[PDB]
């Protein structure tokens, strides 16, 4: 992340434009909410998130190498 | 009031080829019972 | 279902390879150390 006059001096000295267009994928993830969470919360009060161990759009940008 | 725990995650490190390089370019294995 | 968390505790486990040596120096044995930490919750305010 660069800005201000530092970015200008960098692009004047050693940084050159290589790319013009780029794409960013969209990935959404929703955790499961079905199970014993409701009963365990109503009998205890706290909840523990388990199940962690078993065994588009175009935006201009500039890239340098 | 209640407390919510995120979870526990284990680290899964990687490895590099050493059986076919370190034991082939530096030392030589020879059995001698 | 986002609400107050009141901070909490965390745990991490990273495998660190050991070393093997012998001689006048004392032998070395693997050890395990666990350190707990805390978290900070920010505040959001917006009004007109």
């Amino acid at each position: 992340v660069t800005t201000a006059t530092l970015k200008r001096q960098l692009l004047q000295g050693i940084l050159q434009i290589d790319d013009t267009a780029a794409d960013v994928p969209v990935t959404y993830g929703e955790m499961v909410l079905q199970g014993t969470n409701l009963v365990t919360a109503l009998v205890m009060g706290k909840a523990v998130r388990g199940m962690d161990d078993v065994a588009n759009a175009r935006v201009p940008a500039d890239l340098v190498i | 009031q209640f407390d919510i725990l995120l979870g526990t995650y284990c680290n899964t490190l990687n490895f590099v080829r050493f059986l076919e390089l370190g034991l082939s370019v530096a030392c030589i294995c020879t059995k001698f019972p | 279902e986002l609400a107050y968390v009141r901070d909490g505790v965390i745990q991490f486990e990273v495998q660190q390879p050991m070393i093997a040596r012998d001689g006048p120096h004392p032998v070395d044995q693997p050890v395990h150390n666990y350190m707990v930490k805390r978290i900070h919750k920010r505040s959001l305010s917006a009004a007109f």
